[PDB]
């Protein structure tokens, strides 16, 4: 019907799949087990877009997690939804690719993933129609930011037509955890901006911001932002799975969304960010909703919106609520802050709403952002990469794979002229 | 599953081997019989009536080493045939461990492996302690890592060794093992851990307030710090880290594979009770140029990389806060080309303590492996001390008479010349 | 290593066991630790060393034994498991 | 009515059939004394397919045991439906082949073909319409690739009309436990072109790595293999004593997918295969059915349909289900893996349903395909008969026989004709 | 059905069938006297008084090596008469066993041959134990299995035989024995299982400690391999194996009928204890060149044909695990016209274990019997070492002096070296 099946690439995008699949799992009432034991016809009407039906009512979510170390899939089978994936589902390697992107593309990859597409394979045949893929991973590893590039690759070879996206983590300069973390978002964005319908692009230094000041947590653990980022993958898809009173999916989002093929790069923010003392109540309306989500303090991207241009904003509302008041204050904002919205696309903000709250919650929203802030991050990862290329610092280990040193600067390359034509998308002028 | 095999070379691997494997015993929970009373998986092997034999093998050149350790109180625990012993040792003479007593005993270590390696399913690392001044710890180390290196052609192979100390030292003739010994460590290794007694002596003392140590209590700390890498593999922690991992983002080119090795908090329990510790305060001392195991002052160099192992107790916001203010001091620089050289690694697992040791219980630790262009001028007095012993030929009959000609020892200085210079590239 | 096998495990020898005439009989003073040791005892006449830390019950040592709790193929492909949920208590 | 006798010949034979008749005795309601304690009436209609009656309500096997070692007699004989056959039954020899196939086809087996062909004949006008014979036997060994031959072309002339079936075992490249195996499947399968009406490719191999990667059995014995193998054949009469959905027996499909009379060579299926760990997911349905009717590791064959064309496929479904989407997935399977299937003949699948699930499952079915990929096989037999008959080794054996060289000749060149025009067929 | 017939010849042979039928009667449970407290109907037969009588005849020339089985604790286990005696032995000279000594008593042990035969219902083979260096174990020992061949064309005679070592010897004029032995065991055997007996004595100091080992000892391990090969016919399996298989399984053309024994895991319980013993583990220890029977090196000559004899708690997979390894090991070589080279057999019970014996007991055991070109280059060690004691005619005129015609020293040596230049046609690949 509308189906959705998640690749679950890497450590970090392993672990945010499983919290996914947890809060997603509240959502539609399923216990561990894998049964129902809710009590609305709406929250089950339409699970069958995450899940699969086996006998004695039991459902199953639609993932594949792959790695090459498994290491990670003990300690999914230790979490408290562990055994409620398909024991096939998961494919893992021997050996890793020690966070060297040429191992993962090319060396180790290879060996794998004939069984991931076989698997995915057989979970798009499943489904009679599909929608598109999911794929959750981080831009600074070696198996996710590795072969899961090439399965991107693939899978756009097979189905062309159905959409793709990838919950995307982008390394930070200001705190960084690997060395060769410029080289392999380098030799990553080259394959992102040729093969992704959309892209979305989260950062862990602004979710620590946000649990550091918004949500004010004494000991934020890696369970918070993942629980963030998994919430806001369930406001990206709560209108596709519930009906609103003004509705829409993924596609809606991307085909108003993306103004040129080459631009798919996208901030998103998640509204009701509540500390203790706000904690009181929910009693709020759209303009404090919007007031809380235009703030480039719960942004949690890596690029300041107002250093740029805002291309296209999209907004999706999970609740009950009035359309009118809604307009209000996107116009509001629209002629409020005219200078970061771009002239020649008037009326940049795209709306859609969905009746059925969030669970655990009665309100909640998320943005989808498409400004000129993007290109600051691509910028200050070039001026990294071509430090570290320069005096070919650390680049045997690339090249005892066997590759050559071309693609580097065919990847640079790549990155200059997007950043070049986003300037020139900035400086748009006259009419 | 992960594996890492030991093949402690000489009687400082032996004595080694002793202080890590009665801390990984406790480590685990296995008994000196060695049955528990598969995080042991890395270490351990399962045999029949439930033992898990360690996975090392004990190798030396004169037999009374190992011989303690047969009557010791784990003998029961480790294979007889692990401990392969030898008749006549090389005498600190780098010529006779290399080519005249070694090759008699070259083939028993590679049957002992053979055994090892059909256990393993996976094999992580490989992991070898010797000493650069023991005849047996230097010649005889140095030919297995040539066979190594053509049986394990892609394996990874880390460098754990005594390097001789500034100052004091057990040899005269040390330097030209230490020379000779320089062409393994440069070509048939990828990490190496090169530390010398001497600061340890000055650790022990300075903080750990024991006025009168002896050889078990500096191989405890060396034990510990074994534990620390190994602490991702063997348990859960929220960035685990594999051996792979940080020997990506510790090497900037094929020659240099010397990182220096750092461990805190080391205080008594005395000095522990009125001092209390969060992770500002235990990286700080990671820096302290008091504390580095190794008799060179960073601060005389730059950074290039740092690989950053927690335990304990610690939380990620700590570990983000705690980078933010080392980044944030003149002191402390870096090399132009890495704006960000750290490899950030947390276990859940503390360290545990040995009884009737010397380290305190402490809820947190920090390991850190920083490898700086400051340990090139250990090796600068090296060749001073080796030049004044070849110009006048001193001991020189003593290596020619077992059959080494003596060119080898020019090349051997300009080897390790031309690794100087490399690490004077770095610091432009 | 006691508790393998009711027979008694394989033990040290004993200064009651050397009795008379073994190749490991001398005199001056005698001390179980020495026949113990294995640098100092003293090997006999085609037996096996005897064994310096006690070994396991003879009847059984056996280098790996596992019979497998998978199920049997018959009982697996006749009883397909058809799904049983747990007729869950009150609440 | 429709009668078959199940004839077995060797070791591999025996052992199979007596795990058969196991089987097929609990699908009926048969205790091992052999009467009848069956509930249903329709247990007990048709069991004079398989069993010839006796008194007490007790069913005799239609069975006759052939073998030159009389060791395995006492074996089956000890079994647990050991005392149910009769063994007036039972003909055997006194010296063994030792897995030599010359001395089975002409120097021993001709003392001891005319007391099994009586005992043929006897159970053969026992019945008044037979549907046929069945032979379970091995390629790689000295009775069953031997005098099973033989007693073929003995029964071939004697009853020409009447279908014979063979689910003879080939024997693995990969994995084999004899040295003349070469040599005697090569000679045997000369036996079967001339005279077979059906025959089926089942290898120890992929036995081998269905229990290691499907059922994931940590111990799999010998009788896990027949097991298997008893689930298969069975499915191929359940059409034939049991009534079904659509109607069939050996006769409707073995019309149906012999194109030629030269190409009887197949690849056997089976449905409802899963280990304990699968069980507790998925969904009984038979589209999950279909999905192992096709599946990539349900096949017996040591080869890949990859490689090959499907010339035909033939999949009879046990269990009540609905017609419809059995006959959809049989049509899109043809259409989107179009390259896979011959062109010159539409609608490439057959099907066939019986009502009756098995004992204790809803749902079964079995897999009848040809392909290509059968041809992997021989050419793979010819490089091992080559290279071993090149030097004439272990030529005496066979040439101490009587027996000339020219009949290694004329075999190797009737497979190397049948590859020929089994490779034109891919390309046509 | 399958019965074994021991024609032991020879002191080594009582001895060895000493060790071998205590071996075999506590295998079944047979009480000294032979009465139980039908496996046993391949080695023992019923008498009217239900006894068990072992199916061997000790034959030899001097009395003292049989009369001490006569006061052993065995003496009414056996049949007096099968201990067949002699006044004067060949005292180490082939010409005497095999001219002048050997023909008074061949009419005797031929009818007790015949005798045990006529007992036998269908004979599958014979064992038949001797040496090449003692003149009973290699003159008398070769003209009666001249004469048994013409008696019996079809059934079966496998060779175990002891070699002279390469470097220690008990006796000087043992290589005069040798070359004139080794033409019988070509023309009227089917398989031979030459060891010397200083492989013994290196796995005996190694792998079970004795440092100061004994013939008992020895004499232990080789009743155990011939109670591995024995196992399949005695016990069912779930892959038995008779001696007609695996003798079709070996022999390529037939004149190579030496393949060579090991046998896996023996081990001191003291090593035991602690060790992990598996089967991918023991069929490793079967390739072992310092546990090779036979004092060559495996490297040396590439294999034509292997058997496998599993025995005890075996399963076929972790056979199929065991065997697929091997395959894949570069160094190991085999020719190149067997591509598939092995004969795998598995049995259920364990072997068993002899008090006040040496091995320690293991659930699962496996005999290892191949064929390589290897062996051959012990004859030509032989080769040597008779070359330059004949050219200078040392200790001819003893065998002279018998009735021996000088001109078949010169043959028995041509012999070996057509038979040595056929092993190095099977090394030549093409
Ligand atoms: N840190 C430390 N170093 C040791 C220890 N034991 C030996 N060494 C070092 O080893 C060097 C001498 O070699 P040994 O370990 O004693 O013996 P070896 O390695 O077999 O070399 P040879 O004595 O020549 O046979 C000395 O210079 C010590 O620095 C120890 O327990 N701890
Ligand atoms: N392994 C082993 N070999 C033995 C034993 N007894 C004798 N031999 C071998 O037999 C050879 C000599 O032949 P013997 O068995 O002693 O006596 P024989 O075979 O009757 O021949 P004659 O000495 O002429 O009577 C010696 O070289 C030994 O190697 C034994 O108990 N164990
Ligand atoms: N936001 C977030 N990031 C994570 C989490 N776990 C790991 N990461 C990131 O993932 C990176 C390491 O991923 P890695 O294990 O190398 O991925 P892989 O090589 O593809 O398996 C680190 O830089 C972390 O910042 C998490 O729970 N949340
Ligand atoms: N699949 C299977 N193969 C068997 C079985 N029994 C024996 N074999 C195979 O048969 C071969 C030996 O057959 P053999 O006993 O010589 O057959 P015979 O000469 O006709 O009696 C071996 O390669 C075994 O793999 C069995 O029960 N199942
Ligand atoms: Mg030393
Ligand atoms: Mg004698």
């Amino acid at each position: 019907m509308r189906e959705i099946v998640h690749l679950q690439a890497g450590q970090c995008g392993n672990q945010i799949g499983a919290k996914f699949w947890e809060v997603i799992s509240d959502e539609h009432g399923i216990d561990p087990t894998g049964t129902y034991h809710g009590d609305s016809d709406l929250q089950l009407e339409r699970i069958n877009v995450y899940y699969n039906e086996a006998t004695g009512g039991k459902y199953v979510p639609r993932a594949v997690l792959v790695d090459l170390e498994p290491g990670t899939m003990d300690s999914v089978r230790s979490g408290p939804f562990g055994q409620i994936f398909r024991p096939d589902n998961f494919v893992f390697g021997q050996s890793g690719a020690g966070n060297n992107w040429a191992k993962g593309h090319y060396t180790e990859g290879a060996e794998l993933v004939d069984s991931v597409l076989d698997v995915v394979r057989k979970e798009a045949e499943s489904c009679d129609c599909l929608q598109g893929f999911q794929l959750t991973h981080s831009l600074g590893g070696g198996t996710g930011s590795g072969m899961g590039t090439l399965l991107i690759s693939k899978i756009r070879e097979e189905y062309p037509d159905r959409i793709m996206n990838t919950f995307s983590v982008v390394p930070s300069p200001k705190v960084s955890d690997t060395v060769v973390e410029p080289y392999n978002a380098t030799l990553s964005v080259h394959q992102l901006v040729e093969n992704t319908d959309e892209t979305y692009c989260i950062d862990n230094e602004a979710l620590y911001d946000i649990c550091f000041r918004t949500l004010k947590l004494t000991t934020p653990t890696y369970g918070d932002l993942n629980h963030l980022v998994s919430a806001t993958m369930s406001g990206v898809t709560t209108c596709l799975r519930f009906p609103g009173q003004l509705n829409a999916d993924l596609r809606k989002l991307a085909v108003n969304m993306v103004p040129f093929p080459r631009l798919h790069f996208f901030m998103p923010g998640f509204a009701p960010l509540t500390s203790r003392g706000s904690q009181q109540y929910r009693a709020l309306t759209v303009p404090e909703l919007t007031q809380q989500m235009f703030d480039a303090k719960n942004m949690m991207a890596a690029c300041d919106p107002r250093h740029g241009r805002y291309l296209t904003v999209a907004a999706v509302f999970r609740g009950r609520m009035s359309m009118k008041e809604v307009d209000e204050q996107m116009l509001n904002v629209q002629n409020k802050n005219s200078s970061y919205f771009v002239e020649w696309i008037p009326n940049n903000v795209k709306t859609a709403v969905c009746d059925i709250p969030p669970r655990g919650l009665k309100m909640s929203a998320t943005f989808i952002g498409n400004s000129t802030a993007i290109q600051e991050l691509f910028k200050r990862i070039s001026e990294q990469f071509t430090a570290m290329f320069r005096r070919k610092a650390f680049l045997h280990w690339y090249t005892g794979e066997g590759m050559d040193e071309m693609e580097f600067t065919e990847a640079e390359s790549n990155m200059n002229d997007l950043v070049s034509e986003y300037q020139q998308y900035q400086d748009a002028t006259a009419e | 599953m992960r594996e890492c095999i030991s093949i402690h070379v000489g009687q400082a691997g032996v004595q080694i081997g002793n202080a890590c494997w009665e801390l990984y015993c406790l480590e685990h929970g296995i008994q000196p019989d060695g049955q528990m009373p598969d995080s042991f998986n890395t270490f351990f092997s399962e045999t029949g009536a439930g033992k898990h034999v360690p996975r090392a093998v004990f190798v030396d050149l004169e037999p009374t080493v190992v011989d303690e350790v047969r009557t010791g109180t784990y003998r029961q625990l480790f294979h007889p045939e692990q401990l392969i012993t030898g008749k006549e040792d090389a005498a600190n003479n780098y010529a006779r461990g290399h080519y005249t007593i070694g090759k008699e005993i070259v083939d028993l270590v590679l049957d002992r492996i053979r055994k090892l390696a059909d256990l393993c399913t996976g094999l992580q690392g490989f992991l070898i302690f010797h000493s650069f001044g023991g005849g047996t710890g230097s010649g005889f180390a140095s030919l297995l890592m040539e066979r190594l290196s053509v049986d394990y052609g892609k394996k990874s192979k880390l460098e754990f060794a005594i390097y001789p100390a500034p100052q004091v030292s057990t040899a005269v003739v040390e330097p030209y093992n230490s020379i000779l010994t320089t062409h393994t460590t440069l070509e048939h290794s990828d990490c190496a851990f090169m530390v010398d007694n001497e600061a340890i002596y000055d650790i022990c003392r300075r903080n750990l307030d024991i006025e009168r140590p002896t050889y078990t209590n500096l191989n405890r700390l060396i034990g510990q710090i074994v534990s620390s890498i190994t602490a991702s593999l063997r348990f859960d922690g929220a960035l685990n880290v594999d051996l792979t991992e940080f020997q990506t983002n510790l090497v900037p080119y094929p020659r240099i594979h010397f990182p220096l090795a750092t461990y805190a908090p080391v205080i008594s329990a005395e000095k522990a009770y009125h001092e209390q510790l969060s992770v500002a305060e235990i990286t700080n001392a990671c820096f302290e140029p008091a504390n580095q195991m190794v008799k060179c002052d960073p601060r005389h160099g730059k950074y290039m990389a740092c690989c950053m192992l927690y335990r304990g107790d610690v939380v990620p916001k700590d570990v983000n806060a705690a980078i933010a203010t080392i980044k944030t001091k003149r002191t402390i620089q870096f090399v132009d080309w890495c704006p960000t050289g750290f490899k950030v690694g947390i276990n859940y697992q503390p360290p545990t303590v040995v009884p009737g040791g010397d380290l305190a219980k402490v809820q947190r630790a920090v390991c850190m492996l920083s490898n700086t262009t400051a340990i090139a001028e250990a090796w600068a007095r090296l060749d001073h001390k080796f030049d004044l012993m070849y110009a006048k030929r001193a001991f020189v009959h003593w290596y020619v008479g077992e059959g080494m000609e003596e060119g080898e020892f020019s090349e051997a200085r300009e080897d390790l010349a031309a690794l100087e210079k490399d690490y004077e590239e770095v610091g432009v | 290593t006691v508790s393998q096998i009711c027979p008694p495990p394989r033990r040290p020898l004993t200064v009651v066991d050397i009795r008379t005439g073994m190749e490991n009989e001398r005199l001056g003073v005698v001390r179980d630790s020495m026949f113990q040791n294995p640098l100092i005892v003293k090997a006999e006449l085609g037996k096996p060393r005897e064994r310096s830390c006690s070994l396991p019950g003879i009847n059984f040592n056996y280098g790996l034994y596992i019979r497998g709790l998978d199920g049997g193929v018959p009982e697996a492909i006749g009883h397909w498991n058809v799904f049983k949920q747990q007729p869950t208590c009150p609440h």
